[PDB]
């Protein structure tokens, strides 16, 4: 049964796949605006389409070797939909699709990463819910360079708020995502990896929003940079403090305060370099 | 004053990123004057732009032992440990540029993602 | 954990709103009868998928309280997706996009009301199975 | 013949903008030969060009002792004195140019400036 | 080492454009180190793309008798020749530039034409 499935599965991810590639393709080589606003918003139909479609196949697989087949092939189509998305809406001098653009990188990563949380949590290995995890953090650091990239190629600060709001966002929910994972596993040596996954998107995140809030003189975008920083390292801090509290082994818990230490830091710098521009 | 010279050709060279030539100057400004930190720190960061660590991190090592207050030399002498793959090392001295100036993003940033390589 | 999936929860269901808010008034100040049929549709659709992602992790909510919060949720950001298509698509001499607003109100408040009892059915309190029912009423009649 | 390099320096430096640079080699130059007038001259303009007038006005004096008939050093220490609010110097040396060089269009206008200015 | 500061401000100068400069400072060197064949060669160098054929002709051949086989000298002095209108030369040298290396299809294409001023 499991091969049925898993066949079914590499199935449907193929044919998702060529379709993102010819879809890009076929609008690549427009000069029309409109054949590429539909290939935006079918790439991201398509695969949050096929991704509701491999979960559900996916849920039957009860073997942990098939269930990482399955996160693959998600983490995959994702990836490729989002590049497919950032090529294909670049440029267009800035001013057109560069919201349907982060919308839909934003969306599909959401998608993505709540389905992989959703069959990640029936692995019962610490192995398994590891790659799970970095999976979800791949995800999440690809979406937040893609949205950075367009929102900084732009020619004006058109829409740089719906690129700060996204960011943090998707960093929050990969964040909590992470964490939910996390909180099953029982060693120490798991629950570090999880704590620095967390610190180190915290970081992108707030990393990503910090230049582009710092890119030009800007006010309110610099209202909602600051409160995105500080929103991203509380909700990373308090991940880590719930996954710190399950160890026991002290050099494990004093590694977890440098790494909130770091965090703190990261903010209260950002934010202070925000604040006087 | 030779050694003046010397100094003043491989800054004109470094600046203008003409670090072959940087090089050979700042080794005659230090033969002549071996306490020279910022040369001896230039001479490492000619060094580290053409990738050539290892001596980054001599030369970086002396002009800190000369003046222990560089933060910007503890830095990089933090990432030629870093491109090298010794984490344990960029970490140590990451959080030395830190203490001298908390203001050093990158160190910080560099720092967690060394804690990540780090065992 | 009943903590994490609710505040995951909090935060799709805030950004959701903020988006239906956003779309109609980007298509209320415009003269375009496009742009607005582009509103109505997007807040159906994005309200159509607010809700499933809920209800997917609304599913790993064992406890009553939580449940009732993500009920409350999904009844929340349907009915303002209601409004917002009713504010939206009125007027337009009443011969323009009557037929959009009208299947894509009766087509959230179905989503939103089958996904209520989906979850509702999990209560075992008869306290929390009428806050459902209510919930369900009151979609019902607002559409 | 360090004097030589050492003015060589001075004037590369110089040329590419690099008045930091230029003004330590032409301290040196000049230290080893006191009678290099040009190097005197162009001492004087690195320091006009960074706004230290002073200096400026000093080693533009001392490249006229060695040669009166440098126009442009007349020129520009009149320009110097004139940013300093000495508009009677600025003037002696606006005519001094002019005598050397009569095309200096310049100098007629700074003089008519500094006339206005003066008294 | 004045010789080899010498020859550092030299190949900075060259390398800048500043002929002007790297030609005195490369006499500097050679004067001190006349061996030096690198040297012999860029300062011909400076001279060819001054216009000064005379000198970078003789220079070259300096650079040549400390280093046969440079084939780029072999070829600008070839070139310089043959910008005077001496065929006969300039056919001889680059015959030997391409025996050295014979993907110059510059000095094959100059050759034929030297052979068409030729007699």
């Amino acid at each position: 049964i499991e091969e049925v499935v898993a066949e079914m599965i590499d199935i449907l991810a193929e044919s998702s796949k060529k379709s993102i590639e010819e879809l890009a393709r076929a609008a690549d080589n427009k000069t029309t605006e409109k054949a590429v606003a539909e290939a935006i918003e079918e790439i991201a139909r398509l695969a949050t389409a096929a991704i509701q479609l491999i979960e559900a196949l996916a849920k039957n697989l009860a073997s942990e070797e098939f269930m990482a087949r399955a996160i693959s092939a998600i983490a995959e189509l994702a990836k490729k939909a989002i590049e497919a998305i950032y090529r294909l809406a670049d440029n267009h001098t800035t001013d057109t699709f560069m919201a349907r653009a982060i919308a839909a990188i934003a969306n599909l990563a959401v998608t993505a990463i709540l389905a992989i949380a959703a069959l990640a949590s029936n692995h019962t290995t610490e192995e398994f819910m590891a790659r799970a995890i970095s999976a979800i953090a791949e995800l999440a650091k690809k979406a937040i360079e893609a949205i950075y990239r367009l929102a900084d190629n732009h020619t004006t600060d058109k829409f740089m708020a719906a690129a700060i709001e996204a960011i943090a966002l998707l960093a929050t929910l990969a964040i909590l995502a992470i964490a939910l994972l996390a909180s099953n596993h029982t060693t120490e040596k798991f629950m570090a990896r999880a704590i620095m996954a967390i610190a180190i998107l915290a970081a992108k995140a707030i990393e990503a929003i910090y230049r582009l809030a710092d890119n030009h003189t800007s006010p309110t975008y610099i209202e909602k940079a600051i409160e995105a920083i500080e929103k991203i390292a509380r909700k990373a801090i308090k991940a880590i403090e719930m996954l710190a509290k399950n160890i026991t082994t002290e050099e494990y818990k004093e590694k977890a305060k440098k790494i909130i230490d770091i965090i703190r830091k990261l903010a209260k710098m950002a934010i202070k370099k925000l604040e006087d521009n | 004053e030779e050694a003046e010279l010397a100094y003043l050709l491989g800054e004109l060279a470094y600046k203008l990123g003409e670090y072959r030539i940087a090089i050979r100057a700042y080794r005659i400004a230090l033969k002549r004057d071996p306490n020279n930190a910022e040369a001896w720190y230039n001479l490492g960061n000619a060094y580290y732009k053409q990738g050539d660590y290892d001596e980054a991190i001599e030369y970086y090592q002396k002009a800190l032992e000369l003046d222990p207050n560089n933060a910007e030399a503890w830095y990089n002498l933090g990432n030629a440990y870093y491109k090298q793959g010794d984490y344990d090392e960029a970490i140590e001295y990451y959080e030395k540029a830190l203490e001298l100036d908390p203001e050093n993003l990158e160190a910080l940033q560099n720092l967690l993602n060394a804690m990540d390589k780090q065992g």
